[PDB]
């Protein structure tokens, strides 16, 4: 019985990267050719394991993490990367054993005048550890002066909205991302 | 190897304008907020305003509202100030200074200064002059108008020289500051004790609050030494 990936892949709504979605699935089969040839994928890399032996593998559960980021932020979804996404939103460990799938979804996730739904984290005191999630909304203090919840100079709201206009360059257009973690 | 290098002295005739610069190096430019501090008649320190190099965010002290514009150039890791319809007031010494957060609070690195010629909280420094001898203990007070709980710093101005941070966060010593400088205070009244006064401690000592903007200074306390 192959795994039920359409529930996370074909889901009509995706989550922001800062409140990224985690779905576990148990006791099933993951074939590489069966899902590579599933659709139009702009990013499909597998670390740790080998794609060809994906269904020669045994594991307890599979966590299918999923979120929406923008095109030139997909390269951050990798081990040992850095930047706003991989430091404040979704860190992958250095020993990651699994896969990263991405694809363009301007047509789904962009609205004329903007799709102000998908958010991302812009600041944080410290670097997320692998698979840590944070949806706190505290005023990020950037200087010595305390913020006190009141926004202003060196006192920023930690979250911003993507533009996600269908007019933007593919560079800064919505991308659907699913991360398959095997443990 | 932190270095804040400002532009040279500017002599400009009244009503004109001039753009001084602060070329930084030795650290990652975009990671630390930058401030400008004005030192003029009365020989006292006036916070001028800040700029965040990462987003170009600004905050202006509203005394000088419209007197200057703060910009940065990430291409050359440089902070600029652009002055505006100068009077005789504007003749002063302007320092650029780096916010230390999160490692050291307040202004942990200053520049050499540029001599240009042509509900606020009030830090009050009782004595404008003290005299001890070497090896004596001396203390210096500041009274803040409001509550500023431990968000106070102490600076050292040796003659002809930029201020150097001594105490930050009311009681913590900056990197390289001798043990005979201890800070004490909380809430509104703060003291700076120099315990074993050395020859080289002759200087002006300023307090500063950084609880809210604008940042504000005391008037200073000249400290003078004598012994033979």
């Amino acid at each position: 019985n192959l795994c039920p990936f359409g529930e996370v892949f074909n889901a009509t709504r995706f989550a922001s990267v800062y409140a990224w979605n985690r779905k576990r699935i148990s006791n099933c089969v993951a074939d590489y050719s069966v899902l590579y040839n599933s659709a139009s994928f702009s990013t499909f890399k597998c670390y740790g394991v080998s794609p060809t032996k994906l269904n020669d593998l045994c594991f307890t559960n599979v966590y299918a993490d999923s979120f929406v980021i923008r095109g030139d932020e997909v390269r951050q979804i990798a081990p040992g990367q850095t930047g706003k996404i991989a430091d404040y939103n979704y860190k992958l460990p250095d020993d990651f054993t699994g896969c990263v799938i991405a694809w363009n979804s301007n047509n789904l996730d962009s609205k004329v005048g903007g799709n102000y739904n998908y958010l991302y984290r812009l600041f944080r005191k410290s670097n997320l550890k692998p698979f840590e999630r944070d949806i706190s909304t505290e005023i990020y203090q950037a200087g010595s002066t305390p913020c006190n919840g009141v926004e202003g100079f060196n006192c920023y709201f930690p979250l911003q909205s993507y533009g996600f206009q269908p007019t933007n360059g593919v560079g800064y257009q919505p991308y659907r991302v699913v991360v398959l973690s095997f443990e | 190897e932190v270095q804040l290098q400002q532009s040279g002295p500017e002599l400009v005739k009244p009503g004109a304008s001039v753009k001084i610069s602060c070329k930084t190096s030795g650290y990652t430019f975009t990671e630390y907020t930058m401030y400008w501090v004005k030192q003029s008649h009365g020989k006292s320190l006036e916070w001028f305003g800040g700029i965040n190099p990462n987003n170009g965010d600004t905050s202006y002290n509203q005394k000088f509202k419209g007197k200057a514009t703060l910009t940065v150039d990430k291409s050359s890791t440089t902070a600029y100030m652009d002055l505006r319809s100068l009077t005789s007031e504007d003749s002063a010494v302007y320092y650029c200074a780096r916010d230390g957060y999160p490692y050291y609070f307040a202004m942990d690195y200053w520049g050499q200064g540029t001599s240009v010629t042509v509900s606020d909280i009030v830090m009050t420094q009782s004595q404008k002059f003290m005299s001890t001898s070497v090896g004596d203990r001396v203390s210096v007070t500041c009274k803040a108008s409001q509550n500023v709980d431990t968000n106070v710093a102490w600076y050292q101005q040796k003659p002809g020289q930029s201020p150097k941070g001594l105490i930050y966060s009311a009681s913590h010593r900056y990197s390289g500051v001798p043990d005979r400088f201890t800070g004490s205070g909380s809430g509104t009244d703060f003291t700076l004790t120099i315990s074993n006064v050395q020859s080289e401690d002759l200087a002006d000592y300023f307090c500063q609050q950084y609880n809210t903007y604008p940042w504000t200074f005391g008037g200073g306390t000249k400290l003078e030494i004598k012994a033979a």
